[PDB]
């Protein structure tokens, strides 16, 4: 269901807007998770250009220079 | 809690006035540009006593015997020259620039 | 020091001498409102500014109107800097004193940082994208905000004291963004379907729906004209009537060809109205689609079909045209409402006797157990629903095909001139339901239960209420206000747990 | 008739006569509070009941008793004026004698001594106001009436959702008016609960023990007895013939002989009549048939003297035999059945852990107070504290009332403490419904729905007082000595004194009263709230309550109410509805006895309507009032159908009372749809006062009510001639038939002249009457804001046409000429009171001298030398209104700074600018300064200008008071001595000082003189007295807060008149915003010429159903009609005659209705100022269901000379041609709603930001910025824009670098940003790793 599926992110930080934040922090700070933004929602809270729309021209120059040479 | 239940909290509401308005932080930048510009119009010794009996663009500033061991020229000499600095910044056209500083 | 973590978890401790619990470090991160983190539940923002809306037809689509003073307090920065950038003012100070003052010199200045620079507007129930849309700033003596009416549709915004908001693109990046994307006339369609957003409202297509349509009889009915600039002539000399069946010669364009516009000309069959609207139909557009009476649909799908052709920029242009025509013309048409204007069947008293006696049937078969209780109710419900149904589909016909006019011979009848049918028919605002409650009699109601009640509201609004119809009609209303007030929310929550899914 | 009835009427369609006319509007108001502060000698409800509840207060055990004597309350320290002004709260001292007395220890009981206290004083208490307002600080409040479950015991049903199983479930509720609640519940397995409030679920036999009932008594009470006899032997059963209905034969049922009954066939009327008649009362039963059966006592064996079973315990075929042997010959067994009697307790019992008393307690007070160690006398003090205590609990008169009446019971008036009778009673009625005989309750309903009002409450916050300070005289009690102490040093005053206080001060139901208007005031004042303390919430309360329930009629008004995030959880008072004896809410009826609809009248509650069938307001009847149809529509029972010619027993008094004041003032609202008409007698309220009060052209006829029930006017207290009229104050010389004996005496009004209003408007008083004019008692004297004439104008008709207008009517947008602007109609006056602090900082006091660093002489002009503004003085946004200057030391200023002062010589002042100055861009005149000083601090310049010009006003004040009221004295001894004494010249030649002297022939009209001497002297010293008074008030320096030595008020008088973007409606509920002014030129008028004030948009018209507005055109534009034609006839000057007879053609108009008319008016003198009057328009009264028709109407328009249509050929004032058809013009009542666009319109570029995160934050009244929230982000990431969203929640907000950086670029000529970090997410870094969480940035 879509309120299941929205329970899922990658983004920690994503999910500590809209889920229950106590328990969103904690059930990430145990296994150590590692948010990597990559979503609207993770770069509109921490407060750089959107990886989308016309900041889609900087995620992509990045996230092709991330992982590689 | 302030009224209407709502996320209005007290402190919500405590302004800072420690900061400083950009409208006057715009003119600070812009000072630092008139005295330049004006000191650029002293001659280069009056200039060098001028910046140094005040801290302009310098650590801290200077005694007038201070300017004076660091001129090689010492006491009233100093002295003199800084009031008639003061007298070609004083009278308009060196001063209209600096005249509108002042509120 | 669990307290100071995470409060609540064991004893919920009070801070000193007030009785209301003490926020922990867990609330600190938490918030409030639910789940709101501030970059969700909002974020106060500067070079910004909002007041109540008005119309401003004089605009183009592509502008709007702002208060002078708003615009001076709004680009205040941008003011100073070019005031000294010229050399009006000594230092940044003395353009503040210069502002402050208000001197007959900043206006010009501001009226240079205005020009193509884009400003940024909004409502208070954003939903879709078109909730914020930019627009070129054009200043206005006056408190007021002017929206361009054709945009009134993408808001959602009455005129009954809805304010708007407005914010500065301040860096270049976001000037381009406004202008290449948030822009009015780069968005005329609707992102859920293709169909145009920019579609005409109300007072313009009464307009552009009294202009095409046709009377029986009236000024040179019947005569023949070179091309719609001598019909618009014979129009305004009063020599010929808006609406009468004339042939006139028009050159119409198709594109059919290659990239290529293809003329031809012919004598159309057509009124005097639609041949001064022709002349607004840009190029390869075919007369045909203004030959009609012009509905609300109608005239839409003129713009769409438009943009389908010609492109965007003369679909703008032509939407522009449009509306102000549709303003002129509905001005000078004359439509108004008088009580008369809603008429009542002659045969209303009757059918509500008729069905009256239905009643005393089926109350008589209750009285000698011909019928049971609940199938008595079903019956009598069912003859008033009907009866209801009677009354509607007359004053229907009535109002609609009464008009019983003449030329040249004895009669004829023709769809109604009357206002309120205008109104209605067109689209411009109205619709049979409410017109139905207007003339007709209005309903039956039910109970707060949902159990209907069996004496439905024999009078209406055109005619007077009493003391129990009126009564009974509030409950419908408060359930109205309170139904739509809550499916509001529910919209929202669905929109959010929508957005948070994508 | 009236003597202002004289000056204007209105003309009144309509039929049915108005048997009952509204009552006085400000009714509940009033009547709470006169109940609340009050001698009362009894327990009902007052200061005198709440002080007997908790006293007298005794200690433990000590024998020191502290008892209650009398109270009383000391005048008022100042008056409503005084107290208004200076900003204090309008209050009254309670002095109350307190009796402290010590029993000498070891009784028989006597007191060593009893010291009584005199009137020891605790708390000042509000006062309600003549307005039913109170004053807090300065500012008048009202206190919201409200509505809340009524005590005593409920039933209620939870069927369906609970439990999925549709078996349902039966709930009872005993809800005391102050105590612990009771509740009784069932589940699904019939087995009966109890929990106390919301508290653990216990199985309810478990509280029967408690009160002290062992098993066998609690079966004794639910369950009745079978009997089984073993005489002779192998059984035999005592058969009650009754007993066998609804059951079938479980054997062969035979007696006397005689075979009743078969096995296998069900026992019907007709074996039960057989068994009956044939009367037999034993039968022989089978051993089998008690292997079901339930054994009501306990048995034991007679010789071995132990228990053989258990009480409510299972019969076997052994248990028999073994119970049986021992000689046992009854057996009692219950009387059970699944259908009519249901074995519900026993079950029950079946559930229950307990067994005695003791052990029920335990269970209770660990259920009440769990995990703390059980103690016997902790489980017994608890328990007898919790519905038996007379002081922890009680239902009151209302409760136990309601409690008695649901329980069928007899006495309506009992103790206010639960029974062991009233709990039993309670869950034999709730098994009882459970058993299918009696019905639930719902909550929805009036009768269980009671109304509180101020007084009530008050007293239970006084009541909460009381008790916290009970504690502390107990406490105090348990050491003291014997004759030092006394009640004084033990009750303290805070406690009480904040008690009532807070809530006055801060309640969801104290508020400030809104007066922006006469119906504004008035509909507050009457209101109801489901909210608040003893109340529901919005988020928890659902559809039902907030929906409109039948008996609502008469009671509260159906179409007015919020809408909003409370709908229906607020309502108003109906218009003729009343507070019931006991608080429920009635209405008036009128009694039908026989066939004959009888004009007396009867008021019912909601529970007493219930039964009776009620007329119609509207029903045709004739002569003696006997129904003219053979059957009405008529309402019984929750339901509404055609009801038999003489079947009823009452009728509506009018056609009013089902709605409210507000909606009763909406003309043809019987046109309107249910929305719209809500929505415009919501938005009537919201009526700006105008400039000129004008009149409604279109009325009700409730106008006048209004006007004259609220105090916005002036009312005479007794009627006479007027001596002395002025815009200031009006003297009238009282009748002697009304004027008392003693002091002789004239009546002084002092009218209230420019002041603030709560909501910033402006009130001031006009006066209506004239020098030397007759007026009766109970007349206005005078007009309030928005008053004409005694009735109430909340705005200005106008001329209006309806058609689309080059769509600047667009949607609801208002086009509207410069006719109106020009002419100042539709501006207002707005009344702001700016305020000035004078506080003391670590670096110095501030000052309010004149003297002002960096300011021209333009600047310092317009200050005195003390440095406040002149009164008078026009002023514009930026001028200072009072100089004010604070320390701050050494300014630490910077190198290119210093260069600079060194050049200049300019000495940087110690003192920084603090000065009030007037708001940006808001321009008015000032008309008034005060000034508030610190007692012991000198007081300056200004402020001591102003303090002796006030002493100076006050003697000449009080001076004209002696003086007119001296010579008013005198004058009646001249009169009284004309009679037996008479002499004409000779009296008034000597001094009238010495007229005392002179006596009179023996006679009453001697101690008549006696008596005028007595009030003479008295009156020549209480002029002394309250010279002295007002001097001391005010030389006196007011109390301030910490820290602030003096305060500056200056009160601006701004003039907006109308500009676009303002806020208009109609009563239709009908909105609209002006959108453009245009030029008389522009205006589309009519052949005559005359241009239209107002165009509207016709579309609005349809779809909104709001047909009214168009009806109160047509009307209004004939009324106008009847105007112009008289306006015609005065300026041609006639006579009296043709006047006199056109004026009553037009209050004739056809046929059948109420109004009836003149020429009992003098014909000369009085009809030409009627007329005079009547020349702005003919001012109409339409009721709000009895109201005009359409028919009158056109009939009207005739004697009109206008058209049936009532359209008229209009031509456009631009080309001149004419508009192709008709269109409707005539003229609208409008008014102008305080939205005022220079109120609304807010723009900020850089302002101030928090502190805590560093946000924008208006601190100087300079706006915060709009709000970007969620769904506005969203609105950006729909589109491209990713720098629009990142400068939006960056740069131009939250970055407290990025900010400024960008400023700098934006003035120097470069657009871009150097974004950085938001400060929130930077300080969420920190919340977060200020736990156990380590939160990092990686990479790079
Ligand atoms: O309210 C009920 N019926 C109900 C009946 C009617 C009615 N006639 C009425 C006309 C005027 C006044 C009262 C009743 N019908 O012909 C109207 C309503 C109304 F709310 F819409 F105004 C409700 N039933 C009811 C009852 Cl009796 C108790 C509790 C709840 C309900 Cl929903
Ligand atoms: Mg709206």
């Amino acid at each position: 269901g879509i309120t299941k599926a929205s329970l899922a992110t990658e983004s920690f930080i994503s999910a500590a807007s809209f889920q229950e934040t106590t328990r969103v922090l904690t059930e990430a700070a145990v296994a150590g998770k590692r948010d990597e933004l990559r979503g609207l929602k993770e770069n509109v809270i921490v407060g750089r250009l959107i990886p989308a729309g016309t900041g889609y021209a900087y995620h992509q120059d990045r996230m092709r220079r991330r992982a590689a040479g | 809690p302030i009224g209407d239940d709502e996320d209005s909290h007290l402190g919500d509401f405590i302004e800072d006035t420690t900061l400083e308005l950009p409208l006057d932080s715009a003119t600070t930048e812009s000072l630092r540009a008139a005295t330049h510009d004006v000191l650029a119009g002293l001659t280069a010794r009056e200039a060098k006593v001028l910046r140094m009996r005040f801290g302009i663009d310098m650590n801290t500033d200077y005694t007038l015997e201070e300017v004076g061991k660091q001129f090689d020229v010492t006491r009233e000499r100093i002295r003199q020259i800084e009031a008639k600095a003061l007298r070609k910044l004083r009278h308009p056209s060196r001063s209209e620039v600096l005249r509108s500083f002042l509120d | 020091v669990d307290a100071l973590l995470d409060n609540g978890r064991r004893g919920r401790a009070i801070t000193g001498s007030n009785k209301r619990p003490l926020k922990s470090l867990a609330d600190m991160i938490k918030g409030k409102q639910g789940r709101f983190r501030q970059n969700l539940l909002g974020k106060r923002v500067d070079y910004s500014g909002r007041s109540v809306i008005t119309v401003g037809p004089y605009l183009r689509l592509h502008q709007c109107g702002l208060p002078k003073k708003m615009a001076l307090e709004l680009f205040k920065p941008f003011i100073y800097g070019k005031l000294e950038l010229r050399g009006l003012a000594t230092t940044i100070k003395a353009a503040k004193k210069m502002v402050e003052r208000e001197e007959a010199v900043v206006w010009d200045i501001l009226d240079e940082v205005i020009r193509e620079h884009p400003v940024l507007l909004n409502r208070a129930p954003t939903l879709h994208r078109l909730g914020i849309q930019a627009f070129e700033p054009v200043l206005i003596e006056g408190k007021a905000i002017q929206l361009h009416p054709l945009v009134c549709a993408a808001y959602n915004a009455d005129f009954d004291g809805d304010q708007m908001a407005v914010h500065v693109p301040l860096t270049l990046e976001a000037q381009l963004e406004a202008r290449a994307l948030m822009m009015s006339t780069n968005n005329i369609l609707s992102p859920a379907n293709g169909e145009p957003i920019i579609v005409p409202s109300q007072d313009v297509v009464l307009g552009l729906y009294y202009m095409t349509r046709d009377c029986v009889n009236a000024k040179g009915e019947g005569m023949v004209l070179t091309g719609p600039k001598e019909a618009e002539r014979l129009y305004r000399s009063g020599l010929a009537s808006l609406h009468a069946r004339v042939k006139v010669r028009i050159t119409e364009y198709e594109k059919d060809a290659n990239g290529e516009l293809v003329a031809k000309t012919s004598l159309k069959d057509t009124t005097v109205g639609r041949a001064i609207l022709w002349m607004i139909v840009p190029k390869g557009l075919p007369y045909s689609i203004v030959n009609q009476a012009l509905g609300k649909k109608a005239i839409s799908k003129m713009l769409n079909t438009c943009y389908r052709i010609l492109g965007l920029k003369p679909t703008v242009i032509f939407a522009d045209q449009i509306m102000y025509t549709g303003f002129a013309y509905a001005a000078r048409s004359g439509a108004s409402v008088g009580i008369d204007d809603m008429v009542i069947p002659e045969k209303k008293h009757e059918i509500i006797s008729e069905a009256e006696a239905e009643v005393a049937e089926i109350q008589e078969q209750f009285q000698s157990g011909l019928v049971t209780a609940g199938e008595r109710y079903n019956k009598v419900i069912d003859i008033w629903a009907a009866a209801n149904d009677r009354v509607s589909k007359a004053m229907m016909d009535n109002l609609q095909t009464e008009t019983v006019i003449n030329r040249d011979g004895q009669e004829e009848k023709q769809v109604s001139f009357n206002s309120i049918y205008m109104m209605a028919d067109s689209g411009a605002r109205g619709s049979a339901a409410q017109i139905r409650q207007l003339a007709g009699m209005r309903g039956l109601m039910a109970k707060p239960d949902g159990s209907i009640i069996e004496t439905p509201i024999t009078a209406n609004f055109r005619e007077g209420l009493n003391v129990l119809q009126y009564f009974i009609s509030t409950h419908g209303a408060r359930k109205g206000l309170a139904d739509t007030a809550l499916k509001t929310a529910n919209s929202g929550y669905l929109t959010r747990r929508l957005v948070d899914v994508a | 008739y009236s003597y202002t009835e004289k000056k204007r009427i209105r003309k009144d369609f309509g039929k049915r006569p108005q048997v009952l006319d509204v009552p006085y509007l400000l009714s509940i108001q009033l009547d709470s509070f006169q109940k609340f502060i009050e001698q009362d000698p009894e327990g009902q409800y007052g200061l005198e009941a709440a002080f007997r509840s908790v006293f007298p207060i005794q200690s433990y055990s000590g024998n020191s008793e502290l008892q209650y004597v009398s109270y009383r309350l000391g005048e008022p320290v100042f008056d409503v004026q005084e107290c208004q002004i200076r900003g204090v709260t309008y209050s009254a001292p309670l002095r109350v004698k307190l009796r402290l007395v010590i029993y000498e220890r070891e009784a028989p009981e006597g007191t060593v001594k009893d010291i009584k206290e005199q009137e020891v004083y605790m708390g000042e208490i509000p006062l309600m106001t003549d307005n039913g307002t109170f004053v807090i600080n300065g500012t008048e409040r009202v206190i919201v009436s409200q509505l809340h479950r009524s005590p005593g015991v409920f039933f209620d049903s939870d069927k369906g959702k609970t439990h999925s199983s549709g078996k349902v479930l039966y709930n009872a509720r005993i809800i005391p008016y102050r105590g612990s609640w009771l509740d009784f519940e069932f589940d699904p397995k019939d087995n009966l609960f109890v929990r106390i409030d919301r508290r653990r679920k216990l199985p309810a036999t478990i509280i029967l023990r408690a009160l002290n009932y062992t098993t066998e008594q609690i079966l004794d009470l639910f369950f009745e007895k079978v009997i089984f006899e073993i005489r002779d032997n192998k059984l035999q059963m005592e058969l009650v013939p009754e007993r066998l209905r609804g059951e079938t034969a479980s054997f062969d049922i035979e007696a006397n002989g005689k075979v009743y009954v078969e096995k296998g066939r069900r026992i019907t009327a007709r074996h039960i009549r057989q068994l009956e008649k044939d009367d037999v009362k034993l039968i022989e039963v089978p051993v089998e048939y008690i292997a079901g059966k339930v054994v009501a006592k306990d048995y034991i064996d007679e010789s071995t003297g132990e228990l053989i079973c258990a009480a409510n315990m299972e019969l076997s075929l052994d248990l028999l035999a073994k119970l049986s042997q021992s000689g046992h010959k009854r057996i009692e067994t219950l009387f059970t059945n699944d259908l009519d009697h249901g074995p519900y307790i026993s079950e029950t019992l079946r559930v229950d852990p307990t067994n005695d008393r003791l052990s029920a307690l335990v269970e209770i007070y660990r259920m009440m107070r769990p995990g703390e160690p059980p103690t016997r006398e902790a489980a017994e003090s608890l328990f007898e504290n919790l519905f038996f205590s007379e002081d922890r609990y009680d239902l009151s008169a209302v409760g136990r009332m309601k409690f008695n009446r649901s329980l069928l019971r007899e006495e309506i008036e009992g103790s206010g403490i639960l029974s062991k009778d009233d709990i039993i009673d309670v869950m034999k009625k709730l098994i009882d419904i459970r058993n299918g005989k009696g019905e639930v309750d719902d909550i929805d309903h009036l009768g269980n729905r009671r109304i509180r009002s101020v007084g009530e409450m008050a007293e239970n916050q006084f009541r909460v007082g009381l008790v916290r300070v009970e504690r502390a005289v107990k406490e105090r009690l348990s050491l003291g000595d014997l004759d030092t102490l006394m009640p004084q040093d033990m009750i303290n005053a805070k406690p009480i004194s904040a008690a009532v206080k807070e809530f006055f001060g801060s309640s969801q139901l104290s508020q400030f009263m809104d007066q922006n208007n006469p119906l504004s005031e008035i509909t507050h004042k009457r209101r109801i709230s489901a909210l608040g303390p003893g109340g529901l919430t919005r988020e928890r309360a659902g559809f039902e309550v907030r929906d409109v329930h039948p008996t609502h009629y008469g009671r509260v008004c159906p179409i007015e109410t919020p809408e909003g995030p409370n709908i229906g959880l607020i309502n108003s008072l109906s218009v003729y509805a009343q507070t019931n004896e006991y608080g429920f809410l009635e209405t008036p009826y009128r009694k039908v006895t026989d066939g004959v609809v009888t004009d007396e009248i009867h008021y019912l509650s909601a529970i007493e309507e219930g039964n009776y069938v009620i007329a119609q307001a509207n029903s045709n009847l004739d002569e003696e009032g006997h129904f003219v149809e053979d059957l009405v529509t008529c309402r019984s029972k929750g339901e509404s159908s055609l009801f038999s010619r003489d079947q009823v027993d009452y009728m509506d008094v009018s056609t009013q009372q089902v709605v409210s004041v507000g909606a009763s003032l909406i003309p043809f609202l019987e046109h309107d749809d249910a929305n719209r008409a809500l929505m415009g007698a919501n938005m009537q309220r919201q009526a700006v006062p105008t400039l000129r009060a004008d009149k409604p052209l279109v009325g009700t006829g409730m106008e006048r009510a209004v006007a004259v029930d609220s105090g916005v006017t002036a009312v005479a207290k007794r009627g006479g001639v007027v001596q002395y009229v002025d815009a200031s104050r009006i003297v009238i010389k009282v009748n002697e038939d009304e004027m008392y004996p003693g002091e002789a005496g004239i009546d002084i009004y002092n009218l209230t002249k420019y002041t603030r209003s709560n909501q910033n408007t402006c009130i001031n008083q006009m006066p209506c009457v004239s020098l030397g004019e007759p007026v009766e008692r109970g007349d206005v004297l005078a007009d309030g804001p928005s008053t004409d004439l005694g009735e109430l104008a909340l705005g200005q008709n106008m001329r209006v046409a309806f058609m689309p207008w080059n769509g600047y009517n667009f949607e609801d947008s208002i086009l509207v000429s410069e006719r109106v602007v020009q002419e100042d109609r539709f501006t207002t006056i707005h009344i702001q009171e700016l305020a000035c602090v004078s506080r003391d900082t670590k670096l110095g006091p501030e000052e309010i001298t004149a003297d002002i660093p960096n300011v021209g002489e333009a600047a310092l002009s317009k200050l005195d030398e003390s440095g406040i503004v002149y009164i008078g003085a026009e002023v514009t946004g930026g001028d200072i209104l009072v100089g004010k200057v604070t320390p701050k030391g050494e300014t630490q200023l910077t190198p290119e700074e210093k260069l600079l002062r060194a050049i200049f010589g300019e000495k940087a002042s110690d003192v920084k600018d603090s000065s009030l100055r007037v708001p940006n861009g808001v321009s008015g005149t000032v008309i008034d300064v005060q000034v508030f000083t610190r007692d012991g601090v000198e007081k300056d310049k200004r402020a001591l200008e102003i303090e002796e010009m006030q002493l100076k006003q006050a003697k000449k004040d009080l001076s004209e008071e002696l003086q007119i009221l001296e010579a008013g004295l005198f004058s009646r001894i001249r009169a009284v001595l004309v009679a037996g004494g008479v002499e004409a010249e000779k009296l008034d030649k000597l001094p009238r000082d010495r007229w005392l002297e002179l006596g009179l022939t023996d006679e009453e009209k001697q101690n008549q003189l006696e008596q005028l001497a007595e009030q003479y002297d008295e009156l020549k010293h209480e002029f002394e007295k309250k010279l002295e008074a007002k001097r001391r008030k005010i030389t006196q320096g007011d109390d301030l807060a910490p820290g602030v030595l003096k305060i500056v008020k200056v009160y601006l008088a701004v003039k907006r008149r109308i500009q676009p973007g303002d806020k208009m409606a109609g009563r239709h509920g009908n909105k609209g915003v002006i959108s453009k002014i245009n030029p008389i030129e522009d205006m589309p008028y009519d052949e005559n010429g005359t241009p239209v004030d107002i165009v509207l948009n016709p579309l609005g018209v349809p779809s909104r159903m709001n047909i009214g507005q168009i009806l109160e055109t047509h009307l209004g534009m004939a009324a106008k009609g009847i105007g112009d034609k008289i306006n015609a006839m005065l300026k041609q000057q006639q006579e009296v005659a043709k006047l006199r007879e056109f004026i009553q053609r037009a209050y004739d108009l056809g046929a059948d209705v109420r109004q009836k008319v003149d020429l009992s008016t003098f014909s000369d003198e009085e009809v030409m100022r009627l007329a005079e009057n009547l020349r702005k328009g003919m001012p109409i009264a339409t009721p709000v269901f009895d109201g005009a028709k359409e028919a009158e109407i056109k009939e009207l328009l005739k004697l009109g000379d206008l058209p049936t249509s009532g359209q008229i050929r209009l031509y456009d004032g631009r080309t001149g041609e004419q508009f192709e058809r008709p269109v409707t013009v005539g003229y609208m009542y409008m008014l102008k709603l305080n939205h005022l666009v220079d109120d609304k319109m807010h723009a900020r570029s850089t302002g101030s930001y928090s502190l805590v995160t560093q946000q924008p934050l208006g601190g100087k009244a300079q706006f915060g910025g709009q709000r970007f929230g969620e769904m506005e982000v969203w609105a950006l990431e729909a589109y491209g824009a990713a720098y629009t969203l990142q400068e939006m929640l960056t740069v131009k907000s939250d970055d407290v670098n990025g900010r400024t950086k960008m400023y700098k670029n934006i003035v120097d000529g470069n657009h871009q940003m150097e974004p950085g970090m938001p400060e929130s997410f930077n300080v969420l870094l920190k919340e977060i790793r200020s736990l156990g969480i380590n939160i990092e940035l990686e990479d790079e």
